[PDB]
């Protein structure tokens, strides 16, 4: 039912990685570095009613 | 151990206890003219013999 | 059975088995299925440490 | 829940002869409401 | 709280599932599922309960030694890969009462029928409570079992949250 | 025990006003409260405030300092001077102790 | 308007406070056009450099 | 500053002469207008501060604190008007009057030129704040929270009064511009050690420093939502603002007097972060989160470097919006379930989708996701403490891990999992609540586009 | 939730669109100032030390 | 090889020696345990299923838990040998440990700077 | 209400007059005493910061 | 647009196309398409905008600060002189920060431009960066957050005292 939000999150995942890969300074790199990490949190826990997914 | 017990105990709880005990000492008086005027005699005597307020 | 009467502040709160909520029967019709708790039953002192997202005490094959 | 306000049990804390009861002031009683003691 | 028979049958089912996890192949599992059934059959008629309890006690120790460290779990069973997966889509029915009138207007027929279910629930509640009162011992209920409706036209007490519960695949 | 009023039941604003914005029971006051919050909060402070911040006249001289640094680097390099000196103050104006 | 006159209270307060803030500047003119950094000769039509 | 003081005062007749049903509309509309004009304080110069008169001045430190203060008043009014609905008219107007008076004291506090004037307004804030907590809090414990709040503050503040009066006798002035030029070094003696403590302890208690923080979790759990917002957002920063100014006249003694307080803060931030992992009250968790964040600010102020002072300023502003937003988020749940227990209502994302988004954004700012100004502030303090001593990275890095765990534990517990079956009064988020959350997060994130305006004088 | 987001969008654009249009027209038909040396014997006003027209207006009007 | 239980790996029920010694006394105890659970289940269900109830079914068990985890601790605290040692070791000990770690590190760094032996060639941000 | 304002203003004016007079007297007495005893209030010899030695305390 | 002396760039040496294939170069055609579809329309829009700017020519100026006596010439506690010397020092501090920033930008541009030969080919820029960072460190490092001209002068006098002492004994 939330397929639109899924594709938004996948795209945000992609954008943060491109920020990581093209960053020329360590602060810009850290933006992508933590960006991908937080996007993983939201997608690993996609089915948030399941305790194992949240864990 | 620290927040709910010892940090409470070592400052606010101990300070409050001392004040409460001091209050009871001060205010637990018999209301007797004889006793109050007797303490006046001790005060005047100590004021001279011990502290030399008369000099 | 209460916690031992040292000066630690447990009072009369019951000492229950130190088991994770993961160890409870998942087929029973719990009032709180996610926690596997029933309404009105005494909660473990460390319930928040024993939710299914945290410390598991389940038996292990080894 | 509506805001807690003092009940009778809370109020009686301030209706005694002293704020801090002790062994010495156990026999103290609040004075007459109109300050008059019976003859 | 489980009888001896219940314990023995639960061990049999659990041991067959771990056995199937080891064997994998259906023909191989059929072979050892029959050998395992023979062992349970060899002592089926044991009468001295002390002896039978010792057999069950030892069988559980043998099961623990030989269990699969990663047995097959049905996907939707507790601990399975799809367990609780659809809980985030299960919305309680009472949420519909808070819908804006323009949202309800989109399903006139669904909400007319819903209004009849709420009428049924309201008209039935007092009889449900009364039946539970007069069928419960003085001390209180000693088990969690609930009774059926006795009179015709009555509903089984405490039915609403079982009947109107979310569907297993609500979307 | 005493004579005290019962705790009142919690009141759902949507019950009487399904369009409630949650500001007031009165629907007309409710709408006006929403409008001022939104117009002054978002249209004015956030939008115009963000614009005002965006166009601040050289906040704290950062842009002037860059132009001035460029002028000094140009001059000092052309005349063969050091770009920067270790001494902030002219030693001829200082008397040391002892 | 007897129904909307309270809406002038805060805006008028800002105008008044603005006016009083400017009035304070007039008591702090001791060094107007006299600092070593900004002191300059006056323009033909100028009476003061700032107010 | 009269262009802000006077209109703030006018909010009082405005509230009292309003029609009965327009007190919230009028006070909210005009406090937002005052906030708009506060942006005129951004006229800052690279060298000189903005010196209005003999009483008031504004520089790059006090300006962002002023704009935060004037922004919060309308937000507080919006947050309060629901739980005050059944209150009678006169007692509502009194509540709004206390909020206005707090804003009046605060803007004068952050712009006072003279340290004794700062002290008096610094201390005047206790009265409205104490009244708000003890009169309009819901629980019995508010009376004790008021007392702890009152006497923790005065225990440190009265010694500060003696020290300040002593300084004026010795130096001849407490004017901050004068002190910038007439400051003399502080020599080692037991007299100066206690002068140092009297000058700093009042501010340490307000931050609060670890060990003197017990009043804070009491005050929040008992205060009404508006009391919690100003307490977390602004009143804690009185202590940080106080030290940032007074440390000017305590050098070089701060070189070693800082050690006990850096240790308490460096260890305290880990202790209070760990505490958040086991809190059962949602308001108490957010309160303990403030203690951990302000521990960084204390360390930043005490080590006195350009990078640490910039990080301290950004942190104070960022925490103001984040923490106040979190209290507002927790309060919105409280208005439905009437309990602060975190584990009571779960899976709320299923029932309140948009509100769960505010929860996610507040959590991500709380754990300092880059490039939020929360991260900018924390990172600048991390950079400067590493130069102070490389080993601090171990403590600072560990605290970053713990902060993520409790920030997301709070998110997961209340928003995710399965909803509580018997809680059937979770009505949809009101427009008022959604607007309240956006007026926190939107300016917070917009500041990422232009961080320099919240980096303070050392920028 | 949908009503709130529609209202939030409306009120941000209510002034956001006029501002975006206004800036564009100022940038096109007024343009920035050009840097120039101070003519001999000339005293610029304090707002003439800034380039963008909106910045000059801000400095002249408020600062 | 017998099962060795630990704090974080409980003894499986099937291997519990007492899970098979179900005497008339134990069966009586189990019945009493089920009686309490059924009594509480009925009290909850009569509110949970009540069509006219809108709100939260307050659970005294949950209220007792949050109260026990905060308000009830100090009233039942006694300063004795145990609580004093834990208080001293855990509260004061780490502060002293970190003071010496940082004081020692900073004293060393300061000595190196004062002798020009610490390399700060490009260090101009602090 | 009018008399409340008038009474306060009327008394306040005379109190403010006495207040300013007392402070004028304090200054008058102080300056006359500084003149009477020039030996106790000499003009300090002022040195520029180029000549005055101040220890430097690095923050590192 | 910018001063080339302040921001130097070596002369650019581009090789000429020297193909050794019969296949067409996809970049060449894409280059031509880009100039036709993107560059030409963009240039026309800009040329129109430049026409409007040419109609309304006005000027802004770089503020010039006269020099005032610095902290060394200020009498102790004379706030009126210390204030002007302190403000001048603060302005110079901001300027020196930007001088270092210009040198760092030169160094970073050289490193990218010189590619794999940057180590040998950016020696001059690395030297200038090294010297300016040393001078800036001498002036401003270790002053603390509450820095001032007075503290900066105290730092310099300590350095001059050490340099005198070493010179004398040597
Ligand atoms: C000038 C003055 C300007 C004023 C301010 C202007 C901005 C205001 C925007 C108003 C927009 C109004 C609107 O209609 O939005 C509809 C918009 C979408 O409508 P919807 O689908 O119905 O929303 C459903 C849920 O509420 C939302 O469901 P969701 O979970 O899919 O969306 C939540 C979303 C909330 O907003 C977002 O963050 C968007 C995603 C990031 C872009 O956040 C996320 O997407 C989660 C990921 C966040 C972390 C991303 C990783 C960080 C990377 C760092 C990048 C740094 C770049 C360098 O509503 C929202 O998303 C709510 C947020 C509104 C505040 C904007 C905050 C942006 C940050
Ligand atoms: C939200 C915050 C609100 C702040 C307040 C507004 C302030 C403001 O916006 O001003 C700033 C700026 C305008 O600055 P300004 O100081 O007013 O202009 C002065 C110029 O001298 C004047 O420039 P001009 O003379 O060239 O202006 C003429 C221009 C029109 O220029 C404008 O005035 C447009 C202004 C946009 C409205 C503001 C929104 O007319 C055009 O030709 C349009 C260009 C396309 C022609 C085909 O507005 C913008 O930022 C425009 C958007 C940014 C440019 C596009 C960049 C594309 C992104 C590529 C870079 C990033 C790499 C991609 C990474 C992606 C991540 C993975
Ligand atoms: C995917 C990547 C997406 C990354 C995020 C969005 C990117 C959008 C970038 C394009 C947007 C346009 C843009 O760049 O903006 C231009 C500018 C930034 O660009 P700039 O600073 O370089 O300059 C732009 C303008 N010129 C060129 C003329 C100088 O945006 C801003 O400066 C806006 C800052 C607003 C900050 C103030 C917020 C209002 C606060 C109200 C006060 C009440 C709250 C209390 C605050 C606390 C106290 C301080
Ligand atoms: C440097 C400083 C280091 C600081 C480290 C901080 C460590 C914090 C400790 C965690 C605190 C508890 C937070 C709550 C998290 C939690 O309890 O979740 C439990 C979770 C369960 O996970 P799971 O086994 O998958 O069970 C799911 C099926 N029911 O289990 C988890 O997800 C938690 C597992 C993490 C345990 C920490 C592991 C640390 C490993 C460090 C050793 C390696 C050293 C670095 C690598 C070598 C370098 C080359
Ligand atoms: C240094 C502290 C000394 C610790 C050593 C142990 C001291 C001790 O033994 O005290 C014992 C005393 C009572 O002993 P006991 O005989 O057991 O009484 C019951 C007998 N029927 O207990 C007492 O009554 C004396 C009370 C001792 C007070 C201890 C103070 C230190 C506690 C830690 C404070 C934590 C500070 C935190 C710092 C800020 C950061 C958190
Ligand atoms: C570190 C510098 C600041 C230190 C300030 C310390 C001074 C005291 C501050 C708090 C004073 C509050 O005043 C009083 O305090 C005590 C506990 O302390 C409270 O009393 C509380 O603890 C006592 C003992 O555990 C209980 O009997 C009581 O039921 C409980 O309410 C009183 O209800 C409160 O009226
Ligand atoms: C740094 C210096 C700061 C100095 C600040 C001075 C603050 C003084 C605060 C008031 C002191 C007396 O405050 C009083 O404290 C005692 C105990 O602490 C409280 O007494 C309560 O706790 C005690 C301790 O268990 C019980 O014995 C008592 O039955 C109970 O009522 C009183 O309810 C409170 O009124
Ligand atoms: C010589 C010095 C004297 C100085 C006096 C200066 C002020 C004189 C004010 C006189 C008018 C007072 O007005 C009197 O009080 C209030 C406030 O308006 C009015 O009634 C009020 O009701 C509510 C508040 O309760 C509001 O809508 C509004 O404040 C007003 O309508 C009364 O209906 C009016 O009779
Ligand atoms: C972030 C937005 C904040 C919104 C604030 C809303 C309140 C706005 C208050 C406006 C105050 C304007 O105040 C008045 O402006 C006019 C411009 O016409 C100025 O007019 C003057 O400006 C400068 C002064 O050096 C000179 O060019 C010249 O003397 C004259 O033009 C006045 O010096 C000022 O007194
Ligand atoms: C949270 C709690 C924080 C507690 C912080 C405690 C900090 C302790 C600082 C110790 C330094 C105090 O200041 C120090 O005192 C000693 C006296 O003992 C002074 O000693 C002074 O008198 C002695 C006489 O005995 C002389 O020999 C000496 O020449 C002279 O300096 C020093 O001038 C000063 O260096
Ligand atoms: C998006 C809406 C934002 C609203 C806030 C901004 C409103 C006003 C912004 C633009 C003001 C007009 O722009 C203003 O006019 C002229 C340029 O034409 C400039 O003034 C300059 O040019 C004009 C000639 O045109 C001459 O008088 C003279 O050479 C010089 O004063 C101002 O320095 C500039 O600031």
């Amino acid at each position: 039912p939330n397929i639109n939000k899924f594709f938004k999150y996948l795209l945000l995942f992609l954008i943060t990685m491109l920020i990581l890969v093209t960053a020329n300074n360590l602060f810009q790199l850290f933006i992508g570095w933590e960006g991908v990490g937080i996007m993983s949190f939201l997608l690993i826990g996609w089915w948030y009613g399941r305790a194992d997914a949240n864990t | 151990l620290l927040d709910l017990i010892w940090l409470e105990a070592i400052l606010p709880k101990t300070i409050s206890l001392a004040q409460m005990k001091a209050s009871t000492l001060v205010t637990n008086q018999k209301g007797l003219i004889k006793l109050y005027f007797l303490s006046f005699l001790i005060t005047i005597l100590i004021s001279m013999i011990l502290f030399n307020f008369h000099e | 059975e209460p916690y031992p009467d040292d000066g630690t502040g447990y009072g009369d709160y019951p000492k229950l088995p130190d088991r994770s909520q993961q160890e409870r029967d998942p087929w029973y019709d719990w009032d709180h299925p996610d926690l596997r708790l029933n309404w009105g039953e005494p909660m473990h002192w460390d319930l928040d440490m024993y939710i299914r997202n945290r410390v598991d005490t389940s038996p292990t094959p080894v | 829940a509506r805001q807690w306000q003092p009940d009778v049990e809370w109020a009686e804390q301030y209706g005694g002869a002293v704020m801090y009861p002790t062994k010495e002031t156990a026999h103290w009683k609040p004075p007459p409401w109109n300050d008059v003691d019976p003859p | 709280y489980l009888t001896h028979q219940q314990k023995v049958l639960r061990l049999y089912k659990r041991a067959l599932r771990h056995l199937e996890s080891w064997c994998i192949h259906r023909d191989k599992y059929r072979y050892f599922a029959c050998l395992l059934r023979a062992r349970f059959d060899e002592h089926k008629n044991e009468k001295d309960m002390v002896k039978a309890t010792q057999l069950l006690r030892e069988a559980e120790e043998e099961f623990w030694h030989g269990q699969h460290p990663q047995p097959y779990i049905f996907p939707e069973s507790p601990g399975g890969t799809s367990y609780e997966r659809y809980e985030c889509y299960k919305v309680p029915e009472w949420c519909l009462d808070d819908w804006h009138p323009s949202e309800k207007a989109m399903y006139p027929d669904y909400f007319a029928k819903r209004e009849q279910w709420k009428k049924l629930r309201r008209e039935s509640w007092e009889r449900e409570v009364k039946q539970l009162q007069e069928e419960t011992p003085v001390g209180g209920p000693r088990t969690e079992a609930l009774p059926p409706a006795r009179k015709q036209g009555d509903l089984p007490p405490l039915w609403w949250h079982i009947v109107t519960r979310p569907r297993e695949r609500p979307m | 025990r005493w004579q005290e009023d019962p705790e009142p039941e919690d009141e759902n604003l949507y019950e009487k006003n399904p369009d409630s914005h949650g500001y007031d029971k009165d629907p007309a006051v409710d709408i006006w409260n929403m409008r001022v919050v939104f117009f002054f909060g978002f249209s004015i402070v956030l939008v115009l405030g963000s614009t005002f911040v965006a166009y601040l006249p050289d906040y704290r001289m950062q842009e002037w300092a860059r132009r001035e640094a460029e002028r000094l680097v140009k001059y000092r390099e052309a005349h063969g001077l050091p770009i920067m000196e270790s001494n902030c103050f002219d030693p001829s104006k200082i008397q040391l102790p002892e | 308007v007897r129904d909307h006159w309270v809406h002038v209270l805060v805006p008028m307060g800002f105008v008044f406070g603005y006016y009083l803030d400017r009035k304070n500047d007039e008591k702090l003119t001791a060094f107007r056009n006299k600092s070593l950094l900004y002191k300059r000769e006056l323009k033909p039509n100028e009476e003061v450099t700032w107010k | 500053m009269l262009k802000y003081i006077i209109p703030t005062i006018m909010l009082m007749p405005l509230t009292w002469l309003s029609k009965n049903n327009m007190i919230w509309v009028n006070s909210t509309a005009h406090s937002l207008l005052i906030s708009f004009t506060s942006l005129l304080l951004m006229n800052q110069f690279g060298d000189n501060s903005l010196n209005f008169s003999l009483l008031f001045f504004s520089d790059s430190l006090s300006t962002p604190l002023l704009i935060l203060t004037m922004w919060l008043l309308p937000l507080m009014l919006m947050a309060s008007q629901h739980h005050l609905s059944k209150e009678n008219l006169t007692r509502k107007k009194l509540f709004i009057t206390m909020l206005i008076s707090l804003q009046l004291f605060l803007i004068m506090t952050f712009t006072a030129m003279e340290l004794i004037l700062f002290y008096i307004l610094f201390e005047a804030t206790l009265v409205p704040t104490l009244i708000i907590i003890t009169r309009w809090g819901n629980q019995t414990e508010r009376l004790n929270a008021g007392l702890y709040f009152l006497f923790y503050t005065l225990a440190g503040s009265l010694p500060l009064l003696v020290a300040l009066i002593y300084i004026q006798n010795t130096v001849g002035s407490l004017n901050f511009l004068m002190l910038q030029y007439w400051v003399q070094p502080v020599h080692n003696s037991w007299s100066n050690v206690f002068m140092w403590l009297a000058c700093m302890m009042a501010f340490m208690v307000k931050m609060p420093l670890y060990g003197l923080h017990l009043w804070l979790p009491k005050a929040h759990v008992e205060a009404p939502i508006a009391g919690s917002m100003v307490l977390a957002a602004v009143l804690l920063k009185l202590g940080g603002y106080g030290m940032l100014r007074i440390t000017l006249i305590l050098n070089p003694m701060t070189d070693f007097m800082a050690y006990p307080f850096i240790m308490l803060s460096l260890w305290g931030m880990i202790m209070t972060s760990s505490i958040c992992l086991r809190q059962t009250d949602l308001k108490s968790l957010i309160a303990y989160s403030s203690v951990s964040h302000m521990a960084l600010v204390i360390v930043a102020i005490l080590i006195q470097t350009p990078w640490s002072y910039m990080g301290a300023t950004a942190l104070m502003i960022a925490h103001g919006l984040t923490s106040s937003m979190l209290f507002c988020l927790a309060n919105s749940n409280y208005e439905r379930i009437h309990s602060r227990t975190m584990i009571l209502a779960r899976g709320l994302q299923t029932l309140l989708p948009l509100m769960a988004t505010w929860w996610l954004l507040a959590s991500l700012t709380n754990l300092a996701l880059p490039p939020t100004i929360n991260l900018i502030g924390e990172l600048f303090v991390v950079m400067s403490t590493f130069s102070w001593s490389n080993i601090t990275i171990i403590l600072m890095g560990v605290n970053m891990v713990i902060t993520a765990l409790y920030s997301l534990y709070m998110l997961i517990m209340t928003q995710r999992g399965k909803y509580t079956y018997h809680i059937n009064n979770i009505s949809p988020s009101f427009t008022r609540e959604n607007a309240l959350m956006s007026l926190h997060i939107l300016p917070l994130l917009l500041l990422t586009l232009n961080p320099k305006i919240i980096l303070g004088p050392l920028y | 939730d949908k009503r709130f987001l529609k209202l939030l969008r409306f009120y941000i654009l209510l002034t956001g669109i006029p501002v975006a249009i206004g800036i564009t027209l100022i940038n096109v038909f007024i343009g920035e100032a050009e840097l120039a040396e101070i003519p001999e014997g000339y005293v610029p006003e304090h707002w003439e030390y800034f380039k963008h027209p909106i910045s000059r207006w801000i400095a002249r009007t408020f600062f | 090889p017998k099962y060795e239980a630990s704090r974080l790996s409980s003894l499986p029920t099937t291997l519990d020696p007492a899970e098979y010694d179900i005497s008339s006394e134990t069966r009586k105890a189990q019945a009493e345990r089920l009686a309490i659970r059924s009594r509480l289940k009925r009290e909850y269900q009569l509110q949970y299923y009540d069509p006219s109830r809108r709100g939260v079914i307050e659970d005294p068990a949950l209220v007792r838990w949050t109260y026990a985890r905060s308000a009830n601790i100090y009233p039942n605290f006694r300063p004795n040998t145990k609580t004093s040692l834990l208080g001293a070791l855990f509260g004061i000990g780490p502060l002293v440990f970190w003071y010496y770690v940082f004081k020692t590190d900073r004293d060393r760094k300061e000595k190196l700077i004062q002798e020009g032996k610490l390399d700060r060639t490009f260090n101009i941000s602090y | 209400q009018l008399l409340y304002i008038t009474s306060f203003v009327f008394v306040g004016y005379y109190l403010l007059k006495r207040q300013d007079y007392m402070y004028a007297v304090r200054d008058h007495d102080m300056f006359s005493y500084i003149k009477s005893h020039p030996e106790d209030f000499p003009e300090k010899d002022k040195k520029t910061y180029g000549e005055v030695f101040e220890e430097f305390h690095p923050v590192r | 647009s910018w001063d080339k002396d302040v921001y130097p760039e070596p002369p650019r040496r581009t090789p000429a196309p020297s193909p050794q294939t019969s296949l067409p170069n996809p970049i060449t055609y894409l280059t031509k398409a880009f100039d036709l579809l993107v560059d030409r329309p963009v240039t026309l829009v800009r040329e129109f905008i430049e026409r409007q700017h040419a109609k309304n020519k006005y000027y802004y100026y770089h503020r010039e600060f006269r020099r005032v006596p610095d902290i060394t010439e200020c009498q102790e506690k004379d706030v009126l002189c210390m204030f002007e010397a302190e403000m001048q020092w603060r302005r110079d501090y901001k300027v020196d920060q930007e001088i270092v920033n210009i040198i760092q930008e030169r160094l970073k541009a050289c490193q990218q431009r010189e590619g794999e030969s940057h180590r040998q080919n950016c020696a001059k820029e690395l030297e200038q960066f090294t010297q300016v960072v040393k001078a800036y460190q001498d002036r401003y490092h270790d002053l603390g957050a509450h820095y001032s001209a007075r503290k900066c002068l105290a730092k310099q006098k300590q350095r001059m005292l050490a340099e005198r002492k070493a010179a004398k004994e040597a």
